[PDB]
């Protein structure tokens, strides 16, 4: 999954104009120009294998995760990535357990407001105050300022 | 895939045999088991005419045999068809021989013995399989719901049984195996049919019933109610094509089949419905962990897949059961195949893997082994 | 706003711990390596004949004995310790087991099979 | 019983572990190198009792760390 | 002729198939709907049971603080009277 | 031949009508999902809110109780006393 | 706090484990002295079921368990329970490892010797504590009202006894130790309760007992006027919901549950009621030291919880006791821990730190220790 971004990092989004090439000889003629790439699976099926919908219905979710109905590049190279994983769930889950004791230097096994924020700070990001409340709800998933390995795993899911 | 080895997750079950390699999400390959052979002469010269159509295949060359199912409730009546039917699903619908699988049966609860270990002793001697493992109908239903707890009333096609687990331990002394299901349900429509002027005799034409019965049939919310709207107006009255024209309308046929679960009493069944033996078989527990069974109350089986039916039966128990108790039904889109989902999330996991009964075990003690401590 | 983005801020944030980690992980080897050369007592070997040597030798055995009794209880203390770490990380898969088992199902084929099948040689970043 | 009987095992463990010492055979320079010997010793034990208490000190924060994930459990 | 017939068969055991599955995704459709219907509603309840429950809750703090006061008075006052 | 060229015309655009509206329900269905789930688990923490409120009710009740026990038998004894 | 070392106040006691750190107010950990193992068969598989679910744990799988009480009456009967029990106060409750605290357990009095010999065996050679001392029940009660004189009646879940004491010399000659509690008082009202239809049986539905006799029963002031009241009019059925629903009505028989303890002849034991007892024991004592005696009666231990006791108790001595005496009963809110907050108390003063019995002292002597001067 990281190879074909890395093989195609020195490259632009080409490739993917380089796909609809591909596209060209099987499923040219898009009408509503939104999400669908259900057609081009559907299309590679055709071609002999027994049908199945469930499949390309998978793959036409993957790529929403923002919840507005946009699908940005992003979101289709987020796709492959996570069709196809690894090395994936970030490595080992023993090295995530470890950088959660290295958030946890108070030791006291609940992730309050300061050390993320102290931790964000060390990463140096610029992530809005907005971002930074929906990390905290994605992380303190009842939302009582507290995260523990559990939260903070679930936050860091498909992270690496 | 490739190295190493997975588990086949078959499940012989009483109408649909479900088969399927341990890991996915749905059996790879679901056909009726039925062994039918050819009952007229048959006239033309090497057209090829084997002796018994297996599986699917039975299905569409119904109209000149006599299909006949080999399990009757459960239990398993006519070996050598069961026999056929198991190296069918083996051989032409998976096509992996059984020679390097690993097998995980399922049968329902309060089965006689002898059908156990006679299908222990054919998959260790006829498919020689490395090594089968047995499992009851109702616990895979439990694990695909990724619950620990609840009631599960599993009504199959053969026999509906109804097994209480609490946290993991089940309670052997409150299984209640009533022995109507949907092939009861079959016959019963198929003989009230004869009040609108509709024979239908032929074992062949009792699967038109069943498609009758599948694409028709609902369980009505208030049956007195339903009685009274489809004997005064005609606004369920819905037509069906049979396989050669001739159109049929069914009337208050729709409903009364399938209440035969909630009242046994109509194809003279002494016993309770599904909505009483559920509720019998909460107060047999411990006074301690009926709160959880009634607020997990799980649902399976194909025969549960009536629309309407997770309302009537919550408005069954919640008419029994106290007041303050929360009677909730849980009743998944995916139910036809929950025991198979739940065999394969079994055979998937690595702390099952010891609990096999291993071919050298098999040698030392004979079939008998399958009451021991492997199960 | 964009997937890739955010991807891109796990990553070195993932990154940045597993530096943080490797500095912490130098300062303890630091610590054991200062703690090593303290905690032993240095060997003083001048104008020492043998009954001198023999009344050390004795002398070091039997604390060698004694922190080898300490060492061997903080032993038995952490393989206590990791005993009940384990027994309450099953507890803990015990409550949230169940569904949360990966559910896979593998109907969904590979992407970069199916594009190698149908086109030959020319699909190979996949 | 099998707590005095603990008590007996873990100290029979460590007079087993005490290392029979005779330097009625050996020079004075093979007692040095028998010291040297016994202080690199003394430096493992010291060595693997840092990394001891250092694995403790981690297994508390991984116990902590479970009380709380059990707490939000409760 | 014959062969496009053909065609119109199978043409038309397509078309069956797509009447078969548009009935059952409406009917999936109208059952989850109407199951989401009874949830909203049974939410909406809980909701305001737990807040009846808070105020009950509150108005027993306060009782249970004033009779804490009266019985402190009384005990002093049996500590004079012995 | 004519006949069957109408037919095929004809089931072309069932056929064709038919797949979108399977597609619109099978839409309606993933969104309708997605949202009964959400209100469920709103149900569920609104159901373990007012539990908490009534046990926290139940126990004020029965300390209420015992106080008020305390100050009825303080205050007989104090007529007593005077 | 810091360095430094704190004492670990545990109170075996029976029916409740209570224990904490030397100092504080309250007991750190309260959970019920309950073991118990599973009892059906368990079918899920890495389930992670462990073989025995102690103290508060097994008050949640209870439906499933037989729990089973180590404590009999004050002394230890099952010694490998106890051992378990006492590993989880330690490690799971408190999670401080015994090898750095100073131990005070508390013992009835009149207990068979052998049992405090094992307990002071098993706390020096399994958890292997620094030092361990054990106290009289009734001595800390004492502590815990800060007075110096008074009988104290420690009518715990086990055994009720009741101590005099005067100026801090206590009487050994007028220990008056009485075998009826809670326990009995449980077993009594499941006993009655059948007599309107509701059977509790399970050694799980004792708990659901309990749980009515702490809510419900109430010690009444005039026996025969009570129960002529209830049996004409409805002002005292109290209803109270089951674990499951199906609620019950408890008439007459809330007041007749604890009534036991005025009238042990309910349960047909001989001898007199917890009222005639402390006159009894006062009686024994010297004839200068009874009105203080009189005027200082301690209540301590759960059982004296009931609401109404402080009133029926001072009236029965007062009719047995001269008329000239003052009868006062002391009766602290905080009655159920006042046993361990005497023990924080009497562990937290500087007189005290020379009086553990410290290991070298238990290993010159053996486990005989205890009865010497080492009280
Ligand atoms: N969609 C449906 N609606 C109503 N009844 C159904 C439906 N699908 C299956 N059934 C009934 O359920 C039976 C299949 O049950 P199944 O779960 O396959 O039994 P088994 O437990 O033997 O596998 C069929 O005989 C049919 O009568
Ligand atoms: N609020 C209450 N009302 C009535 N009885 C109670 C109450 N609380 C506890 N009890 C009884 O007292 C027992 C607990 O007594 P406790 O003092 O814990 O015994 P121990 O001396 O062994 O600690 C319980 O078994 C229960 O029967
Ligand atoms: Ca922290
Ligand atoms: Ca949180
Ligand atoms: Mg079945
Ligand atoms: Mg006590």
């Amino acid at each position: 999954d990281d190879i074909y971004k890395a093989a195609v990092e020195q490259l632009t989004e080409e490739q993917k104009n380089e796909f609809k090439a591909a596209f060209d000889i099987f499923v040219l003629g898009a009408e509503d120009g939104c999400i669908s790439t259900k057609e081009l699976g559907k299309v590679m099926r055709m071609l002999g294998q027994n049908p199945t919908p469930e499949e390309l219905q998978e793959m036409i979710d993957e790529v929403d995760e923002d919840g507005s109905g946009t699908v940005d590049f992003d979101e289709f190279l987020v796709m492959m990535v996570r069709c196809m994983k690894d090395d994936s769930k970030g490595k080992s889950e023993e090295e995530l357990s470890d950088l959660f004791r290295m958030f946890d230097k108070n030791a006291d096994g609940y992730i309050d407001l300061e050390e993320l924020k102290i931790m964000l700070q060390a990463t140096g990001e610029t992530i809005t105050e907005d971002d930074i409340e929906e990390l905290m709800k994605d992380g303190d998933k009842n939302n009582d300022g507290r995260i523990d390995y559990d939260e903070f795993l679930e936050f860091m899911k498909g992270v690496e | 895939d490739d190295e190493e080895t997975t588990a086949l997750v078959c499940d012989n079950g009483s109408g649909l045999v479900k088969a399927g390699f341990a890991g996915d999400d749905a059996p790879r390959a679901v056909f009726p088991s039925i062994v039918g052979r050819p009952r007229h002469q048959g006239v033309m010269v090497g057209m090829g005419q084997k002796d018994s159509y297996v599986g699917d295949e039975a299905q569409s060359k119904r109209g000149i045999l006599t299909l006949k199912y080999p399990i009757e409730h459960g239990i398993i009546t006519n070996w050598d068809d069961m026999e056929k039917i198991w190296h069918h699903t083996f051989y032409n619908e998976l096509r992996v021989a059984p020679e390097e699988h690993p097998t995980l049966l399922t049968e329902a609860p309060l089965n006689p013995k002898a059908n156990r270990e006679k299908m222990t002793q054919i998959m260790f001697e006829t498919f020689n399989v490395p090594a089968m493992y047995v499992a009851i109908q109702a616990v895979l239903s439990l694990y695909a719901s990724g619950r620990t707890t609840g009631i599960v009333l599993d009504s199959g096609d053969g026999v509906t049984h109804n097994v209480p687990i609490y946290e993991g331990y089940a309670l052997p002394h409150a299984i209640m195996r009533l022995d109507l299901a949907g092939r009861d349900l079959t016959d019963y429509l198929m003989k009230i049919l004869t009040e609108r002027g509709y024979s239908f005799v032929t074992t062949a034409e009792r699967e038109i019933v069943r498609d009758i019965k599948e694409k028709l049939c609902y369980v009505a919310l208030d049956f007195e109610n339903e009685m009274a709207t489809a004997a005064s107006s005609s606004s369920l009255e819905k037509s069906y094509e049979l396989p050669d024209g001739q159109v049929i309308t069914i009337g208050n046929e729709r409903f009364r089949c399938p209440e035969t679960l909630f009242q046994p009493s109509f194809i003279g069944m002494e016993s309770a419905g599904i909505h009483e033996t559920t509720y019998n078989s909460i107060m047999k527990c411990d006074i301690d962990i009926r709160k959880d069974l009634y607020a997990n109350n799980v649902l399976s089986g194909g025969t549960t897949m009536y629309p309407g039916i997770a309302d009537r039966m919550q408005k069954e128990i919640t008419a029994l059961a106290p007041s303050t108790m929360k009677i909730k039904i849980i009743a998944p889109p995916e139910r036809k195949y929950s025991v198979w989902i739940g065999g394969s999330i079994l055979a998937s996991l690595s702390t099952f893997q010891q609990m096999w009964i291993s071919k050298q075990e098999y040698d030392e003690a004979g079939p008998s082994i399958v009451h021991r401590k492997c199960f | 706003i964009s997937a890739s983005r955010k991807l891109q801020l796990k990553t070195l944030m993932l990154q940045i711990a597993k530096q943080e980690l490797e500095r912490e992980a130098e300062e303890r080897r630091g610590e054991k390596g200062r703690a090593l050369s303290t905690r032993c007592q240095p060997l003083e070997l001048a104008g020492l004949s043998f009954a001198e040597l023999q009344d050390l030798c004795r002398q070091l055995h039997a604390r060698v004995d004694k922190v080898d009794e300490e060492r061997y209880d903080v032993e038995a203390k952490v393989t206590k310790n990791i005993t009940e770490i384990a027994d309450l990380n099953q507890k803990i898969f015990d409550l949230r087991g169940k569904f949360k088992r990966p559910t896979l199902r593998r109907v969904r084929i590979s992407a970069d099979a199916m594009m190698q099948a149908l086109l030959g040689a020319r699909a190979k970043e996949t | 019983g099998k707590r005095q009987t603990e008590r007996e095992k873990k100290k029979k463990i460590l007079a087993e572990r005490r290392k029979v010492l005779a330097i009625d055979h050996l020079n004075e320079d093979q007692l040095r190198e028998k010291a040297k010997e016994l202080w690199q010793s003394i430096y493992n034990l010291e060595a693997e009792k840092f990394d001891l208490q250092e694995k403790f000190k981690q297994q508390k924060y991984e116990i902590n760390v479970l009380r709380n994930r059990i707490n939000d459990n409760q | 002729a014959q062969k496009d017939e053909e065609k119109m068969e199978i043409q038309e055991i397509q078309l069956k198939e797509a009447k078969h599955i548009a009935e059952d995704a409406d009917r999936k459709y109208e059952e989850v709907a109407r199951k989401l219907v009874i949830i909203e509603s049974d939410l909406e309840r809980a909701e305001e049971r737990a807040e009846l429950s808070e105020g009950k809750c509150a108005e027993l703090e306060e009782e249970l603080k004033t009779v804490t006061n009266n019985l402190k008075s009384l005990e002093a006052q049996a500590e004079k009277y012995s």
